RNA sequence: ACCCAUAGUAGGCCUAAAAGCAGCCACCAAUUAAGAAAGCGUUCAAGCUCAACACCCACUACCUAAAAAAUCCCAAACAUAU
């Protein structure tokens, strides 16, 4: 409910962590999966 | 320096001050608005 | 307290700023309710010029006084005690709060004249020359009226005018 | 520092009043009138123009020049070659909303008001305001038969305006 | 955001004709011819007339006795007439124009010889009287500057006043009197007479109750 | 800003005010700043810098003034008060104008 | 240690 | 002494309140500038500047504002806001275009702000627009 | 000598163009559009006196806008004798 | 007290000129904020303040004023024990 301060300009960086879930999630499915996926994707960014 | 009963300054650059036991208005601007408490 | 600190190194001056030990207020006053320190130790109407204990916390290294804000004094205690520090000081009982003199300053030698309970300041008060009629005497002040209302242990009231 | 004046477009002179000011802080009189009424050609002569002149420090000028003042715009607009001389009291002309809309484009240019990047509708709302002061008073519609009604009573009470005048200025040669 | 706070209207006062203090004169219309005695008491004691608001809010109350003299009301008239604005304010007199002869012997003579020839006139004022009374569209502040200088050249003790502060003024007075810690008053005694107190007291004094002497008034007096 | 323009700023090369604004002792430099970038301070000598560093390392206030005589005046912000700052800085302008002329 | 009436 | 009956609000403050709840739902940027004391001429150029690519400037007094951040979720900007400050809010992040317009003045400071509910710094700022 | 230029005094024209509007020598003078080519804001213009201070609303920055001008006005007229 | 001041616009009229500030009428409106101006000033202008914004706990008191004569001041002194 309160946005995390800024890091540090000298600070190492930091990633988020609701990201982390979304990296090791990738790297479980199948690459016709991320392909088909891939597909929809590219769609609907356009 | 005019003896004065009742001291009022007469520009903002009036300061009242309390020396030798008396008020004075001195003034640096003009120095015609120096007065003594009488 | 807050120290300020000049230290000048070749052709660069440093100012800086250290934070010393601060002392604190005695625990449990004996009058929580009070609302500033002189009556929330039942100090009011009880101190005079003499009481150096009390009067030298209020004032600065150099003598002068503490500003109200910082104290937490009332108008009427904070008037009280700066007439009190003026004339502890006219005294001599604060003989390490004297005005801070520049390198190379050394008073002359001035005449020593003990004295006590004085309002105005030496310089600044003429000679009575002419008394006046017993009707109409001209009066010479001792002590301060702002202490008018401190408690008095005979059955005289004090005489402010000799 | 900045000389602030209305001079009308193509008619600088050296005379007073700008001439002095041009003259005492160092600027040539005969070189700004010369480069105002050079950049004030293409606008018809007699319209007050509200002129900057910044003076650098070694008496070198630079003129900027602005959109005409609004008392112009609407004096035009109604008709009326003077303001009332009791507002609020006389009304010594009529102008449309519309007419009011028309001032706002062009005084809307002005960089007083293009600086602050404002809405036509704040224009609008000065100007209606410049007309309260002159006399004029706005109508949201006025046809040229309304119009025409009020020009011949304007043209009475002016004229019985003249009268009251021609009477105290002969009273005060009898005096 | 420095807290503003709404403003009085005085769109609903109205402005008389004649704003300006009309002009007193010396001597009444007719002069008198018979000489009156000196009659101090006339400016002894409290007022009991003029001593309310009328039309205006603002006036110069009188905190002694006196007599005002014909160069007193060109004072007032001079001074107030000049520092007001006529549009939005206006002043009355609350006095009436100099009607008590005052007789003056030739210099130089002597004691006796009948009574002297009428010199000139006062309005005798007592305390607690309004002088002149101002009223408008206008504030206490505005008024309160040369009101207060008027006041400082009249001849008795007075002061600019509003509808507000003299009424802040009596309940003041009220409040001292009944929250007074003395068990002693000046009335108590008088009026009973104790310790024979009437012998150095005048019958004038059961009602002044110690509040007023010859010409003046102790306000601080309870 | 009204003493300090009367001072002048003409013996002062550089003017240096480096704070982190997510610190909670950088009160007094930027009032610091507020009153020697005013116009009318900026004004007395237009060949002065005036810059304003802004980080985001942790780092305690600083004010860092090069005069025209090469010397530095290095003020730490963190315990001092910016009338403090600004006495100091007004006492080093009027000691270093004396110098060069 | 300080009593309700205590006065240094 | 008895506490005096706190005073009611004001109705500005109210007006204020909502503004600000506005300008921070309807604005993606949202700088933290100190507000210096540029002359006025300077200010209302640098200001017209900005409004070249629909950058606004507001001014909002430090006893509306610092309540609001408090209560709300911009709880980290509230150290920024001592003294003189200006917001300079884009419904859309036009951060070059703010940058490379304020550094045409070296002495005014941009102390950070919050790009897509991400409370930066001044790097983060001059980051995002790289 | 110096003046304003001429004015036009016939109804018909100061009703169908806005006649100052063109201030080039070269130009033509401004044709009024109808009705329905100006914003709809611009009949809804306060044609009449200031509303007051009753009518505002205590939550518009009109409402304190009148305060203030009214505060400043009382301190002017309380200066003018101090 | 501190701080700070852009703008329709030099509002209209009168006036040789009247630009907030000789007079008369109005006293609306731009900017978050600033009186068609409260006090100075300018031949008219410029120029300096005050009422504004921002900053921010200046967290004021709003009761008051002297003195001089003639032979030589005139008890001595004292703020502290019920
Ligand atoms: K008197
Ligand atoms: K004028
Ligand atoms: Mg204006
Ligand atoms: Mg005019
Ligand atoms: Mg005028
Ligand atoms: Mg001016
Ligand atoms: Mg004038
Ligand atoms: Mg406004
Ligand atoms: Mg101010
Ligand atoms: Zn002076």
């Amino acid at each position: 409910e309160a946005l995390a301060g800024a890091p540090l300009d000298n600070a190492p960086k930091e990633y988020p962590p609701k990201i982390q879930q979304l990296v090791q999630d990738i790297a479980s499915l199948t690459l016709l999966e991320i392909s088909d996926l891939n597909e929809l994707l590219k769609k609907t960014l356009k | 320096f005019k003896n004065k009963t009742v001291l009022k300054k007469r520009c903002k650059d009036c300061y009242l001050v309390k020396r030798r036991g008396r008020w004075y208005v001195y003034c640096k601007t003009h120095p015609r608005h120096k007065q003594r408490q009488m | 307290f807050r120290e300020v600190v000049e230290t000048q190194e070749g052709k660069t001056t440093i100012i800086e700023g250290r934070i010393t030990a601060t002392p604190k207020e005695s625990p449990n006053p004996p009058n929580p309710s009070g609302q500033c320190p002189i009556c929330r130790w039942n100090l009011k109407h009880k101190y005079n010029y003499d009481d150096v204990l009390l009067l030298s916390q209020f004032i600065r290294p150099h003598g002068g006084m503490l500003p109200r804000k910082i104290t937490g004094l009332c108008q009427e205690e904070h008037r009280k005690i700066e007439e009190c520090v003026k004339m502890a000081h006219r005294a001599g009982l604060l003989p390490n709060h004297r005005p801070r003199l520049p390198e190379g300053v050394v008073p002359k030698s001035k005449p020593q004249l003990n004295r006590y309970l004085t309002r105005w300041a030496p310089g600044s008060v003429k000679p009575i020359y002419k008394k006046g009629p017993r009707w109409n005497r001209v009066r010479m002040p001792v002590g301060s009226p702002l202490l008018r209302d401190n408690v008095c242990y005979s059955r005289t009231p004090w005489k402010l005018y000799h | 520092g900045v000389i602030r004046a209305i001079v009308r477009a193509g008619l600088a002179m050296p005379g007073p009043p700008l001439g002095p000011v041009l003259g005492q802080r160092g600027v040539s009189i005969n070189q700004f009138c010369k480069e105002f009424n050079e950049r004030t050609k293409d606008i018809k002569e007699g319209i007050p123009l509200p002129t900057k002149i910044l003076v650098k420090p070694d008496r070198t000028f630079e003129i900027k020049i602005g959109q005409p003042t609004v008392s112009y715009f609407l004096k035009a607009a109604a008709g009326i070659e003077k303001g009332a001389r009791q507002t609020g009291k006389e009304v010594a002309g009529l102008v449309t909303l519309k007419h009011v809309y028309e001032i706002a484009r062009i005084k809307a240019q002005d960089e007083a008001f293009a600086l602050q990047d404002v809405p036509l509708s704040s224009v609008v709302r000065s100007i209606i305001g410049s007309a309260r002061s002159l006399g004029i008073r706005v109508v949201k519609d006025l046809s040229s038969e309304e119009l025409a009604a009020f020009q011949k009573e304007r043209a009475i009470f002016l004229a019985a305006q003249k009268e009251a005048d021609l009477a105290a200025q002969e009273e005060a040669a009898k005096k | 955001v420095k807290t503003l706070l709404p403003v009085p209207s005085f769109e609903d006062v109205s402005i008389p004709e004649k704003p300006k203090l009309r002009f007193i004169e010396r001597a009444p219309l007719v002069p008198k011819v018979r000489r009156e005695p000196k009659n101090l008491s006339d400016i002894r004691g409290p007022s009991t007339e003029a001593t309310e608001f009328t039309e205006g809010n603002f006036a110069i109350l009188a905190l002694g006795g006196g007599y005002l003299h014909w160069g007193h009301f060109e004072m007032m008239r001079l001074t107030i007439n000049r520092s007001m604005d006529p549009k939005n304010m206006f002043a009355i007199w609350r006095v009436p124009a100099p009607f008590k002869p005052i007789t003056r012997k030739s210099v130089g003579h002597r004691m006796g010889g009948g009574k002297g020839a009428i010199d000139h006139y006062v309005t005798p004022v007592k305390a607690g009287r309004l002088v002149v009374e101002m009223g408008g569209r206008c504030e206490f502040e505005e008024v309160q500057g040369f009101l207060d200088q008027v006041a400082h050249k009249l001849p008795f003790a007075a002061k600019a006043v509003s509808r507000g502060t003299l009424e802040k003024m009596r309940k003041d007075q009220e409040e001292r009197e009944r929250n007074n810690q003395n068990p002693w008053t000046f009335e108590r005694i008088a009026t009973a007479n104790m310790l024979g107190i009437r012998k150095v007291l005048s019958p004038y004094d059961l009602t002044h109750k110690g509040k007023y002497w010859g010409k003046f008034y102790m306000p601080k007096r309870v | 800003a009204a003493a300090l323009a009367r001072l002048g700023l003409r013996p002062v090369k550089q003017v240096r005010v480096q704070f982190c604004p997510f610190e909670k002792n950088v009160e007094s430099t930027r009032t610091f700043l507020q009153t020697v970038s005013s116009e009318k301070v900026r004004s007395t000598n237009l060949n002065c810098s005036v810059i304003a560093d802004v980080r985001h390392d942790g780092s305690e206030p600083c004010v860092d003034v090069l005069f025209g005589d090469g010397h530095r005046l290095i003020m730490r912000g963190a315990h001092l008060t910016a009338l403090e700052m600004l006495t100091a800085f007004a006492s080093h302008i009027r000691a270093r104008d004396a110098a060069g002329s | 240690s300080y009593l309700p009436g205590y006065v240094p | 002494s008895p506490p005096s009956p706190p005073q009611e609000e004001i109705g500005l403050i109210r007006l204020l309140r909502r503004e600000i709840a506005a300008v921070f739902q309807d604005n993606r940027m949202i700088a933290v500038c100190q507000n210096v004391a540029l002359s006025a001429e300077d200010k209302l150029l640098m200001r017209h500047q900005l409004r070249k690519h629909k950058i606004l400037m507001k001014v909002f007094p430090n006893q509306v504002l610092k309540p609001f951040l408090e209560d709300s979720k911009y709880q980290n900007l509230l150290p920024l806001f001592v003294g003189h400050n200006m917001l300079l809010v884009s419904e859309e992040p036009k951060v070059k275009e703010m940058v490379r317009i304020l550094r045409t003045v070296p002495f005014l400071p941009l102390l950070g702000g919050c790009i897509d509910d991400t409370i930066l710094s001044r790097q983060g700022f001059i980051n995002y627009s790289k | 000598a110096l003046k304003d230029p001429d004015v036009c005094t016939d109804p018909v024209q100061l009703t169908t163009y806005a006649m100052g509007v063109n201030i080039y020598k070269e130009g033509q003078d401004v044709p009024l559009k109808p009705d329905a080519e100006y914003p709809e804001w611009l009949f809804e213009m306060n044609l009449g006196p200031p509303k007051t201070l009753e009518e505002l609303d205590p939550e518009s920055r009109e409402y304190w806008r009148r305060l203030r001008k009214q505060n400043i006005w009382r301190h002017n007229r309380l200066s003018k004798n101090k």
